[PDB]
Formats: C-alpha cells, structure tokens, sequence
C-alpha cells in the first residue's frame, strides 16, 4: 500500500481532464505474468453484473 | 513483450502502431565504469534488424530507440551525485530526471511517432557524454571510492 | 436475405471445408487488414465488443458482428462464398432469376452477374454501412425521435389497402410522420417508420380497430433501428453514394445475367433496358442522368446498350437507399412472370446460411395465402437445406 | 569454458596464455540471408 498511495499521490496532482491511469502488480521476469497481463489488457473492456 | 502485443494488434486487427520506446544506454564502449548499461544495450542496434527483417511486425510495432544519458537518481546514484560537478567540467550534460522525462515525450510527439512509422528511430538523449575523453578507471572509480 | 439474422462463426464451416469458400474470404479478408486495418474473419470467428478502424471508432456493449459496417461486409461475404461452393459444383442452372432484400441485393449481383470484385464488393457494402450511421439526427445519449415497427394486417378483416388508408390518415391527422417502409408479405408482414408517436399512435388504432386484442396484437417494434429509412426523410445523401457506386462499379459487366434474372428494391420488376423500364425509375426516382436518356431514346447506335445497363444498374442500387424495398411485389412478380411464361415446377433457394430461413418462411407463408392454387413449389435453405441443395441424399 | 581454463591456469600457476580464438561470423549487417551467424556473433566485440 505504500506503492499504492504513491500512484493515487501522483494521479490526482497531475491527471488533466480524459485521463485514465491504471496501477497493476506485475513481474516482468515471468512469462506467465507478461501473457496473463496483456490478455488482461486486450480483452474487453466490459464489467458484467 | 513486444511479441505478445503484436499478437493481440493482429488478432484483434489493429493496423495502429505501437511505438515501442527501447531505453537504450547511452554511447557503449566509450565508459568502462558504468559496467551494466554500457554493454547490455549494445543489442537494441540488433533488435532495431530483428523488425528490419520480419515483414508483419511493421504494422503492430514501432520501435523508437532513445539513449538515456547521464540521469541522476538520489538512491542508485546517491555516490554520483557529488561528482556530477565534475564531469560537467568537461562541457557535457547531465540531466535531471524531469529533463530527461521531457526528452523522452519529445519523441511521443506527434512529428518524431509519424517518423518511427516510416523506419526505426535512434535518438541520442545524451549530453555530450560520447565524444568524452574523461577516464573512467579514475573519474568513475574515484568517484565511487 | 438481409441483415439481423446474423450469427456468430455462420458459414464458418463451409470455409474450413469448400476451397471456393476460402478464396472468398481470403481474398475479402487480405483487402480488409491492408487497407482498414481490420478483418472479417476475426469479427465473424469470435465477437468483439469495441474496434478502432482507419478513421473511424466503432463500440457495441454486445457485439460488433451486429455493428451494420461489419454486419453487412459478413453477410455479403458468407453468401458470396456459398454461391461460389454451389457454382463449383455446377448446381447453379443457367436461367436462375435473382433478387434481394436490402443489403443482400449487392451480394445477389455479385454472385449471380459477377458485377464487381469480392474485394470490390466489401468496400460498397462497408461504406455503405458506414454511411448508414451518420445520415440521422441523434440526442446526446443517441436517442432517436424516430423508429420502425413491424405490422402483420392479419389476425382481423383488415387488407393492404385498408393499412395504407389507416396509416395516411393518422400521418395526416396528427401532422405527425408515419410511413410504410418495407412491403414485405402480402397479408402478413409490413415495416412503418417515422416519429415514436406515429408508430404509437399507428399501435393504438390496430388495438382499437381489432375488436379481439387485448395485448396489442400484430404490432412489434424493432429494437436498434433509430433511422427513418427507406421513409422520404433519406433522399439527401444518395448523390454521393451514387458517385461512390459508379468508382467501384465499372462498364465492364453482363447485361444479361443481369436482364430479367434481377429483380430491384426501388423497382419490384424484373430488369430489362427499355424505353418503358427506365421511364418507370424515373417516376419512382427522379434524376439527372435517367431523365436524359429518356429525353432522346434515339442513341440507338449499338456502343451505347451496356454502357446504358451499367448506369441503370447503379442508379437502382443507389437510390435503393431511398426508395421502400417492396418484397411482395418482388414475390408477386415471380407468379405474374411464371404464369405467363408457365408454371411449371419452380424451386426457389436461399443462400447465407443462417440468413437462409427468413425470406423463406416468407415465401413459405406468401406460398399459403395468395399461392393456394396448389402448386408444386419448393422451398429450400442453404443452412437448414443443405442435403437437398447438393441433392446429396 | 574460458573462466574454467583461466582457474586450471591459475591454481596450477601458469604463466602461459592459453590463445582462444573466437570463431566470429563474417561481416555482421551486410546480409540479411544468413538468419543465424550474423546475429549472434557480433557481441564476441563486447566479449573483447
């Protein structure tokens, strides 16, 4: 959460209007997280109820 | 990385560009004393053949070659801090961290994206650091020591 | 048939199997991903829910495979190849009449007439979707002050003449706009567009005029259509797509794979060049480069016939956006021709797969109703036919 | 390879240099048509 409150400390000082930031936990070491990521950032963009 | 993205381009038909900044190292072979960036990045000139050569990789990525040159960080760097001074001496730059960040947007301009889709681009972000004839078995290691 | 029907992965396995198949897609696919950046394929394999094209950005919460610029290209192309399979092995007979409803009349001329290029007929049919985006007014949340509804004037005593009465009197009386779309089945199915409060008022008076509704019998509203067309409010934006057709569409074409087999929208008679046949467009459309022609019929000297089929052609199709597509007419017509050329047995096929059943069933309903002479008359789909179409059985 | 002969030769004491030579690929950039070569030896630079 330390991290976390960096990225929400940075956002809401420099975020202009139309801007949309995403903070994710990632290792770029694993194969499986750099598949699993991008199949995460190039699916949908839908939220089901 | 870049693989998993032009897949994702293609399968969901994208012809948009994905330009792929490469943080190059700045100018290998004329320091010794840095030991990790200096030769690790020499192969981004082998990467830029890499999308020369494959035909389909053009329409998903870009690549955009930047050469991060002297950039201080206080925690890394916090001994190269005091000779910054220093090596400045010898009429070249050293960059800040917003200094560099600004020279890295400059080439997600709209003017230098259109140019990375026409070929590949290598930028030299250094400040001078590569014409250096300053020692680096003792300005570094002095330095450090 | 039309667009709607449309499914996810349709005639995708006739792609995997038939080699016809495959060169229709490929080639339509290959023409897609270099000039769009986008593929077919893609769309039609598994539905996506948002895509940025060249110039354009497309986004359904559902999916794009129903976005009409992607919907109608998947139509034309998973027909079209079909055709391809069933002319391959030669089931295509010589004297075949054809006809089609709205955007499936483009693929009917592509396949039968050969009238442009499978890549060439994915750009007029995408452009043409794309051009059915922009022509009407919207709110900011997209919202329509207009709508279609489906009639069925059956159910009660109420005839064709009795619907065109009742829906010119409530477009008179409230001042408000209500037309007749699309005549579809002569006793049966009807399509009316205009203000919300037509269609609702339309709705109202079928409820009261019926004396046995109590659940609003015979009218169903149609989701997703917020544009007036095929109306009078649609006239303006032909010119350009009339230039558009004339680009992809060249002088180089059958006239007689055209001539009689051919039956328009805007015309609900079979193609022929005449000095009868082009006077009858104008009338239904009014427009420069037909009103000439007809001026001075005296051009008779042989370089101008195909060069004359090939603007008719076009000017049918692109005021086929206008003008009501009229599908009882068209069936009607095949019985005025039938009857005077003989009646002997008729088939009468489907092609598109899954699209395949619609305007079937209506025919198979047209067949019942008027066509109760009891003739042998066959009814076949190229999804649910298909044992029949190949005869393999 | 190369450490484990440099530590033969220094725990056994040598003085003697043991000549390696490095098998590089010809000319790296001027062909495009090799796929292997090339590539792969250009670092033996970096090696130096």
């Amino acid at each position: 959460d330390d991290r976390l409150a960096f990225y929400k400390q940075l956002y809401r000082d420099h975020a202009r209007f139309d801007a949309t930031l995403w903070v994710v936990p990632a290792n770029m070491a694993s194969y499986s997280d750099i598949d699993k990521l991008v199949e995460w950032v190039g699916t949908e963009q839908t939220e089901s109820l | 990385l870049i693989s998993g993205l032009s897949k994702i381009g293609a399968e969901r038909d994208i012809a948009s560009r994905l330009h792929v900044v490469l943080p190059g190292s700045p100018n290998r072979g004329m320091f010794g004393g840095d030991g990790a960036y200096g030769e690790a990045k020499s192969a981004l000139d082998a990467l830029e053949n890499r999308w020369s050569a494959e035909k389909s990789w053009a329409e998903r990525v870009s690549l955009a070659h930047a050469l991060i040159g002297w950039t201080k960080g206080t925690g890394l760097m916090g001994q190269n801090d005091a000779i910054v001074s220093a090596v400045e001496e010898a009429g070249v730059t050293t960059y800040t961290t917003d200094e560099m960040a600004a020279m890295l947007l400059d080439l997600c301009t709209v003017e230098t994206k259109v140019a990375a889709a026409g070929a590949p681009v290598k930028v030299d972000l250094t400040g001078g650091l590569g014409d250096i004839k300053i020692d680096m078995a003792e300005l570094a290691a002095k330095a450090r020591e | 048939p039309g667009q709607g029907i449309q499914h996810k992965g349709m005639g995708m396995e006739v792609r995997a199997r038939s080699k016809a198949a495959r060169k229709v897609w490929d080639s339509a696919d290959k023409f897609t991903r270099e000039t769009l950046g986008f593929s077919v394929l893609h769309v039609v394999r598994d539905n996506p829910t948002s895509l940025i094209a060249s110039g354009v950005h497309y986004h359904h919460p559902d999916g794009v495979l129903f976005l009409t610029q992607f919907t109608q290209v998947a139509m034309a192309t998973v027909a079209a190849a079909q055709v391809a399979e069933m002319r391959e092995q030669g089931a295509f007979v010589e004297g075949a009449i054809a006809c089609g409803h709205s955007v499936g009349e483009y693929t009917a001329l592509a396949c039968v007439s050969g009238v442009y290029e499978l890549e060439a007929l994915l750009e007029v049919v995408f452009h043409r979707g794309s051009k059915m985006h922009d022509i009407v007014p919207r709110d900011e949340l997209g919202r329509s002050n207009y709508r279609l509804a489906a009639i069925r004037p059956s159910q009660i005593d109420l005839d064709d003449a009795d619907v065109k009465d009742f829906v010119a009197e409530i477009s008179e009386r409230t001042g408000e706009f209500l037309e007749i779309v699309n005549f579809n089945l002569r006793g049966s199915q009807y399509a009316i567009a205009g203000t919300v409060a037509g269609l609702e008022a339309l709705e109202e008076e079928i409820e009261r005029r019926r004396q046995i509704t109590g659940g609003k019998r015979s009218f169903i509203l149609v989701p997703g259509i917020d544009v007036p067309f095929h109306s009078s409010v649609l006239r303006v934006g032909v010119a350009d797509f009339r230039r558009s057709l004339e680009r992809v569409m060249p002088r180089d074409k059958d006239p007689e794979l055209i001539i009689g087999r051919y039956i328009p929208n805007l015309v609900p008679r079979p193609f022929t060049l005449d000095r009868d046949f082009i006077q009858e467009i104008r009338d239904l459309v009014p427009a420069e480069p037909l009103d000439e022609v007809l001026a001075d019929y005296d051009t008779w000297r042989n370089e101008k016939p195909k060069e004359l089929c090939r603007k008719v052609v076009i000017e049918l199709l692109a005021w086929q956006f206008a003008s009501p597509v009229r599908w009882i007419e068209t069936q009607d017509l095949l019985f005025i021709e039938e009857a005077a050329g003989g009646l002997g047995v008729e088939r009468f096929v489907e092609i598109g797969v899954k699209s395949a059943p619609t305007v079937a069933g209506l025919a198979t309903n047209t067949l019942k109703l008027p066509e109760y002479s009891h003739s042998t008359v066959e009814v076949l789909n190229s999804e649910r036919d298909a044992a029949v179409l190949f005869a393999t059985d």
